[PDB]
């Protein structure tokens, strides 16, 4: 059973360079075509590059001459060196295991194995940890009560939000991040709970934004 | 005792030739390896392709093709039940497993390998 | 180069009924072996893509027989005979004739239809903690509603707001088939303390008329 793990994605200045990695676990991918495909805003797919078993490489015209792909069969890994980056290169990058090179005319079974993806952000903006404010339950009723917490003014993505260290999942809505006019992101995480539990249950929203090394636990309690 | 045969064929995956006319030849892949008999241990399997004609190729009707004449090997036994044990043991000793089929009209055990071990 | 065009961009279907999606290539995908090199993939919310159909019409391992692919040459169609809630997500076709070079279609959004559900509206004022830092964010929440279309307007002292609010909507809940939406009005501390009455006004198909929530600072 193969598993792909991409890494190296981070915030980089325009014109800078960055090195992406695809680690294969559980099998050798030495004789397989390996592909790099990007996706913007978790929506849409664009094939970017590929490398064959013999080291032959293939690129789209928009990145030709600027991106270079390589692989290490002793390490069972693939790498993507990128230089003179532009804002058009921002996006999530997936590494995909393809068929064995050159044999597709006889054996083709589709693109079976995909990595988790690594996030690339091309911007001159600085890394900024978010401010987390409670969205406390209000005189928000109707048998069911709603409460939440607000993650405001952070950069770049991603932010992860759990509730009570992941113990609370039912009724949870974590909204997609929205880019503010300032260039910083913001999002909210909300949960609906029995109105009767507000006095007895502690509600803590757990935000992790590792790009800024921010780990925040927020207590959420009634206001008045 | 009767004399029984054991045809050891290799599974060929044939396809039409690409754009290139002689349109009765074929493009066909198969698997191959090479090992050492007394050390053993087994080794990585390489793939390979070649071209043949529709004559040398016979499919098993499923679309697995094979050669028309394979590596035969015979013995002398009483009935089919004994030559079964003997030949299966022989194939387990010499690294052959695959499509076992017994043609009684010719006393032949056709086994398709899908692999080609060598020593 | 080569181009792959999907249609439609999105569709909503009632569970149990079929769905049909079309992928058209600018060039023929049939090769000398008589197999068409066209695949169908699905990407569910929060997950990586996973193969559905390979080589035009062959179901991938683990895929139930409700899914079928047809077509040839330059026109291909993916059909789901009976849609279930678990099928919501994004569907992409992919050409592999140029292997190792590939081209994906634009993708098609598959949503699930259900009965109209009116939103549960809540309003949250800014916390004193945020007010300290010089900013005030007011949040208006629409919870578990369908369909997704809804208009939220902000009013400060009965003055309609524009340009100072942003909305975010969840993907359809793959279990109850509802949406949730947030509208955030962001003001400075001084501006927030200049006014008294704050309200969000919600218009939705499930409501007989717009619903207004408000509070006094
Ligand atoms: C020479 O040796 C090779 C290697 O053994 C052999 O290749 C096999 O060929 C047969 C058919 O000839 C294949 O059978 C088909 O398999 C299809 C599924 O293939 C995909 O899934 C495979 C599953 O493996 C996963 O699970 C195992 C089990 O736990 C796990 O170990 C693995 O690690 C993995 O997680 C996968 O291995 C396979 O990988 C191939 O393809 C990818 C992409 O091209 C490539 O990256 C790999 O390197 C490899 O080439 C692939 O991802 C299945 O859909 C298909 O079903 C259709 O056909 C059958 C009948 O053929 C119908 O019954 C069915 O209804 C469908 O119509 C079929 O079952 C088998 O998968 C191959 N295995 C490999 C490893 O390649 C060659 O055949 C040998 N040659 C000869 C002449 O014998
Ligand atoms: C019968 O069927 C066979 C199939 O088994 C077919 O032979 C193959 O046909 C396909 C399609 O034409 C060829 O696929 C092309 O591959 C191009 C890249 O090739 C590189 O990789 C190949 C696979 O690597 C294997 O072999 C190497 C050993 O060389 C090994 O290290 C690997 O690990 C792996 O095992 C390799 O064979 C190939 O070798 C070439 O170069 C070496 C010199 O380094 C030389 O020794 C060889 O003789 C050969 O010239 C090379 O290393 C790939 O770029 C190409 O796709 C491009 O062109 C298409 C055209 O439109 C574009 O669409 C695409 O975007 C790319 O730009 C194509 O995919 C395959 O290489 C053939 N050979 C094989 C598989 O061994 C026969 O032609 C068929 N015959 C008939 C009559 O039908
Ligand atoms: C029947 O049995 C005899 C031995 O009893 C085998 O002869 C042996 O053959 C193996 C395989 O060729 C040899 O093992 C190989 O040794 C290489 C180095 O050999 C030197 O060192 C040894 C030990 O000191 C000396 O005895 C020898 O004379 C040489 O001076 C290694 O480099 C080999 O590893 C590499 O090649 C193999 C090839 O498959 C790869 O798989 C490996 O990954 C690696 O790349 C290998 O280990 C062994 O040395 C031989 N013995 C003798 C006494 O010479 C016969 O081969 C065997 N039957 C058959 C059919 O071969
Ligand atoms: C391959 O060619 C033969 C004749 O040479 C023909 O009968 C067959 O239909 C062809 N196969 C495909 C897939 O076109």
């Amino acid at each position: 059973e193969v598993q792909l793990v991409e890494s190296g994605g981070k915030l980089v200045q325009p014109g800078g360079s960055l090195r992406l990695s695809c680690e294969a676990s559980g099998e050798s991918v030495g004789d397989n075509d390996m592909h790099w495909v990007r996706q913007v805003a978790g929506k849409g797919l664009e094939w970017v590059s590929s490398i064959g078993s013999s080291g032959d490489t293939y690129y789209i015209d928009a990145v030709k001459g600027r991106f270079t792909v390589s692989r290490d069969k002793g390490r069972n890994s693939v790498y993507l060196q990128m230089k003179t980056l532009t804002v058009g290169d921002t996006g999530v990058y997936f590494c995909v295991r393809g068929p064995e090179s050159g044999w597709f005319y006889h054996y083709y079974w589709g693109l079976g194995v995909w990595g988790r993806g690594t996030t690339v952000t091309v911007s001159s903006a600085s890394t900024k940890g978010p401010s987390v404010f409670p969205l406390a339950p209000s005189s928000t009723s109707g048998g069911t009560a709603a409460l939440g917490c607000l993650v405001k003014d952070y950069f770049p993505e991603p932010v992860t939000v759990s509730w009570n260290s992941g113990a609370l999942t039912s009724g949870v809505h974590t909204f997609p991040a929205v880019l503010q006019s300032s260039g910083l992101y913001s999002l909210s995480s909300v949960v609906t709970v029995p109105s009767s539990s507000l006095g007895t249950q502690t509600y803590i929203c757990n935000v992790n934004h590792k790009p800024s090394n921010t780990k925040v636990d927020k207590r959420v309690e009634p206001k008045s | 005792m009767t004399t029984f045969k054991l045809a050891a064929c290799v599974t060929l995956h044939c396809t039409n030739v690409t754009i290139s006319m002689r349109e009765e030849m074929k493009n066909c892949s198969f698997n191959t390896t090479t090992v050492i008999g007394n050390s053993t241990g087994r080794d990585k399997i390489q793939k390979e392709y070649a071209l043949f004609y529709k004559l040398d190729i016979v499919p098993i009707e499923n679309t697995g093709y094979r050669l028309i004449n394979c590596q035969t090997t015979t013995t002398e036994a009483v009935d089919a039940a004994t030559a079964a044990k003997v030949f299966k043991q022989y194939a387990n000793d010499n690294g052959i497993d695959g499509e076992w089929t017994y043609d009684d009209a010719t006393k032949t055990f056709t086994v398709t390998e899908g692999l080609e071990v060598l020593f | 180069d080569l181009l792959m065009t999907q249609s439609p961009h999105s569709l909503a279907v009632t569970p149990g009924e079929p769905a049909s999606i079309s992928c058209r290539s600018s060039q023929s995908l049939l090769l000398g072996n008589g197999r068409n090199y066209l695949d169908w993939y699905v990407q569910k919310p929060g997950q990586s893509p996973q193969l559905l159909i390979y080589l035009g019409s062959n179901r991938a391992s683990g895929v139930p027989d409700r899914f079928s692919g047809s077509g040839s040459g330059t026109y291909f169609t993916l059909k789901i005979s009976r849609v279930e809630a678990e099928d919501v997500g994004f569907y992409y076709c992919m050409e592999a004739r140029q292997t190792p070079r590939l081209t994906f279609g634009g993708g098609t959004k598959l949503e699930i239809r259900r009965t109209v559900a009116a939103p549960s509206v809540f309003i949250f004022p800014p916390s004193d903690e945020q007010l300290k830092s010089g900013t005030a964010s007011v949040v208006c929440l629409l919870n578990n509603f369908y369909p997704r279309e809804a208009k939220v307007q902000w009013k400060v002292d009965n003055a309609l707001q524009s340009g100072n609010s942003q909305e975010s909507v969840t993907e359809q809940d793959s279990k109850d088939s509802t949406y949730s939406l947030s509208s955030t009005l962001t003001l400075s501390k001084a501006d927030y303390e200049k006014h008294k009455v704050y309200a969000c006004e919600v218009t939705h198909q499930g409501l007989s008329s717009p619903v207004t929530k408000s509070f006094n600072r």
